[PDB]
RNA sequence: CAAAAUCGAGAGGA
DNA sequence: CTAGTTGATCTCATATCAGGAGAAGGAGCAGAGCGAATAC
DNA sequence: GTATTCGCTCTGCTCCTTCTCCCATCCTCTCGATATGAGATCAACTAG
């Protein structure tokens, strides 16, 4: 539930936040969601 | 704490899905069924165990 | 001479002989040649089928019709047991017919492969034993055969037995069957029967299950809903209409009157388990090894097998007077001694049957305790010793009783001497039962015949009697009528092993025909 | 908070059935002999013999079966056995 | 006269 | 020579994410050069 | 009749995607999981 940005140096995108999301009760496992930048119109 | 609460939500939901087939059968077959039959309660004590 | 629809003629003394029955027989069977389609014969045990398929071939060979000139090289699979009766047959009623045995007792005497060779050249009856062709199927099937006859052919129920792969070789389209039990067990048995004389008609295999095994078999439980109900009897109405043609079909009860048969009578009988047997019995089921078959743990078969083991008899722990296999010791068999002291008494022959062979030398040591004259046969008796055997028991009736096993007692012998029948053992496949009590009520039973099948009442046996009911159920819902009722004296589940001892069409016709078959 | 959160399971031809969980207990750790007389089981016991240190689950389930025509009954089964929890 | 299985997991030692 | 018995064998039948590196194959583009081919 | 193109071929360059192999040696221990018989043939008897 909290978000990290971090940065792999080989890799096609510059950046990529995460979010590895999940409802505090066990109701389901965590859903993860990225939120990238396209490496370098 | 929560090892083995993702155990147990797991096996649970499998004992809900056996419990729904067999229940299904039965009710497939025009007859009613007994909970003490659906409930195949070796699911959740050899699954923890 | 009887003149039929194309060139068909038989010769009228022959044709004389022939009953109404058989003669509509014959002219279904050459119709059946005209096609080109293969069919079963579906007369009851004993209504007389041997004479019908010798009158038709005689027919044909006589009529001279149009590679073959009239008959051409044929071949009849038939059991061990009538191999000579069938021999005997066709030279009472045709002896123009070269008829030659495929046999180690034969006639032969040479390699049997020149044997084959020389009747393919000869346009001869070559007759054979099922051994022969799963054995010689390479050398058989090379010779071009006009008719593959098969006498009892229901051995082939098996789809994927070696045996049924073997016959279902032959290229000829003419494939005869003769059963009057073309059903014993499920459907899949009429499917394989129906490939073997019309590839095509119902479809592939796995495709029949889904669209009329299912559809059928499941409609017919105790708890079947009411639509079920009427899908199943739509589905057994269209299955009825599909495969008309190719069975011909006559019971013993439209035919009786018109062939002057005695009487019959069906009794059965509930024994009770002797206070030995019942211990025995009590035990065994309360014994672990049916608790771990009731868990999945342990293979069904040995359960079964003790359960009617014991039931037969206490043989599990052999128990003067008390010699293994004493009969005082099972109820049925003192049954049995005061049956056949009453019969004896009242100058009758009895024929009593038995499913396992060592019951049946226990029983042969019981006759010998008592001083009836009987006269024994299973699978161990050689084989060209038995229709001598047969012959002898219709001939004299100073031998009282004949001893069997149903798997060679039964199976197109005919037994007309015997007057009595008692059925000790119960089997899982009713046909077994069906065949070994019409053993004796067949043509030429000159006496009123009556049936005793033996049943230990609240035990193994009488769920089994319930599950061959139940067979008979679903046989009769295509056989006789589609509107069978649902068998409801047991819901048919593994607690059997429990002791419950007692004490043009104008395109309206068409429209109105489907509308119905839409409203089911 | 499982048991509760599982939804309920309506099944039916016609007749359905949800077969509802509401509340669990849990007995203390217990053995039943061959004969199945429950009795109570220290963890010495349980080591010595090769046993499990566990206890039954129970949970109250309310089934109802609403078919037609506003058929409703709730069974409940009080003390349903489900597994049990070492 | 030689009697005493295999496959996975884990913890260790130098 | 020649019928009867004994064993072995075989068939059928019974229910119910925090690898990587290097080779191989194909992909798409790019231009060179030569057959004919228009055309001055 | 030779420029002149030109289309077609023929390499052949990059460039990407696919696939496939490899990861120190030796040693000790514990623990959990992983049928039954009827019948037919045939061959050797087993005698006549
Ligand atoms: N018209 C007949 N004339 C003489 N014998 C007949 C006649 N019809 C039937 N039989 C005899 O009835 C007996 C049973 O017939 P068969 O075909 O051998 O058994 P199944 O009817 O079960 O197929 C046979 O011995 C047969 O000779």
């Amino acid at each position: 539930n909290t978000v990290y940005v971090f940065a792999k140096k080989d890799s096609k995108y510059a950046y990529t936040g995460e979010c590895r999301s999940c409802l505090e009760n066990s109701s389901r496992p965590t859903s993860t969601i990225w939120v990238s930048m396209l490496a370098r119109a | 704490g929560p090892l083995l609460a993702f155990l147990f939500r797991g096996m649970f939901k499998n004992l809900l899905k056996e419990v729904r087939i067999y229940a299904q059968k039965f009710i497939d077959r025009g007859k009613d069924f007994n909970l003490e039959l659906a409930i195949k309660t070796r699911i959740i004590s050899d699954g923890l165990k | 001479d009887a003149e039929f629809d194309e060139g068909f003629k038989v010769p009228g003394f022959l044709f004389k002989k022939l009953f109404k029955y058989q003669q509509t027989g014959v002219r279904w069977l050459w119709e059946l040649h005209c096609q080109q389609a293969g069919g079963i014969l579906g007369d009851e045990m004993g209504l007389g089928k041997t004479i019908q398929i010798i009158a038709f071939l005689a027919g044909l060979s006589y009529s001279k019709i149009r590679r073959f000139e009239g008959l051409g090289p044929t071949v009849i699979v038939c059991p061990t047991t009538v191999m000579h009766q069938w021999v005997k047959e066709f030279h009472t009623w045709w002896p123009p017919f070269r008829v030659a045995i495929l046999h180690e007792t034969g006639s032969y005497t040479h390699k049997k492969e020149k044997l084959i060779r020389d009747v393919a050249h000869c346009h001869g009856i070559l007759i054979t034993s099922y051994s022969y062709i799963r054995l010689m199927q390479d050398d058989i099937s090379r010779y071009d055969w006009h008719y593959v006859i098969l006498d009892e052919g229901h051995k082939i129920r098996n789809p994927n037995a070696a045996v049924t792969l073997a016959c279902k070789q032959f290229r000829t389209p003419h494939r005869i069957i003769l059963s009057g039990s073309p059903m014993q067990n499920n459907l899949r048995e009429l499917w394989s029967l129906f490939d073997f004389i019309f590839p095509g008609k119902l479809g592939t295999l796995p495709v029949f299950m889904e669209q009329f095994s299912v559809p059928i078999t499941m409609g017919g439980y105790s708890n079947a809903s009411p639509v079920q109900v009427k899908t199943a009897y739509k589905c057994a109405c269209v299955l009825r209409d599909t495969i008309n043609p190719y069975l011909l079909r006559r019971m013993k009860s439209d035919v009786k009157m018109s062939l002057s048969l005695p009487d019959k009578n069906e009794q059965v009988l509930f024994c009770r388990l002797t206070d030995e047997q019942h211990k025995v019995y009590q035990n065994f089921v309360d014994s672990k090894e049916v608790y771990r078959i009731l868990n999945g743990e342990m293979q069904i078969f040995s359960g079964l097998i003790a359960l009617r083991k014991i039931c037969n008899h206490p043989d599990l722990f052999s128990g003067e007077e008390d010699q293994f296999g004493y009969w005082k010791r099972s109820g049925k068999m003192i049954v049995v001694e005061s049956l056949l002291k009453i019969w004896h008494k009242q100058g009758q022959r009895v024929l009593l049957f038995s499913q396992s062979r060592q019951m049946l030398d226990i029983l042969e040591v019981f006759l010998r305790a008592q001083k009836y004259t009987y006269l024994k046969m299973d699978g161990t008796t050689t084989i060209a010793s038995r229709q001598p055997l047969i012959t002898r028991y219709n001939e004299d009736t100073s031998i009282f009783v004949f001893l069997l096993t149903t798997r060679v007692g039964g199976l197109g012998v005919n037994l007309t001497g015997a007057n009595r029948v008692v059925i000790y053992d119960p089997d899982w496949n009713p046909s077994t039962d069906t065949q070994a009590r019409e053993r004796a009520w067949r043509i030429g039973q000159k006496k009123q015949v009556t049936v005793y099948r033996l049943l230990t009442a609240g035990t193994i046996e009488e769920k089994i009697y319930h599950r061959q009911i139940f067979k008979q159920f679903l046989t009769n819902r295509v056989l006789k009528d589609p509107k069978q009722r649902r068998f409801f004296k047991s819901n048919d589940l593994y607690e059997l092993f429990t002791l419950t001892s007692p004490d043009p069409l104008a395109s309206s016709s068409l429209l109105a025909k489907m509308r119905a078959r839409n409203h089911l | 908070r499982i048991v509760e959160d599982a939804p309920p399971i309506d099944l039916q031809a016609p007749p359905r059935y949800l077969l509802k969980f509401e509340q669990i207990y849990l007995s203390k750790p217990t053995h039943w002999e061959r004969d199945g007389a429950p009795s109570p089981m220290m963890p010495n016991e349980a080591r010595l013999r090769n046993l499990t240190y566990s206890a039954p689950l129970y949970v109250d389930i309310t089934k109802t079966v609403i078919k037609e025509g506003e058929e409703q009954l709730q069974t409940q089964h009080q003390k349903t056995f489900i597994g049990k929890i070492p």
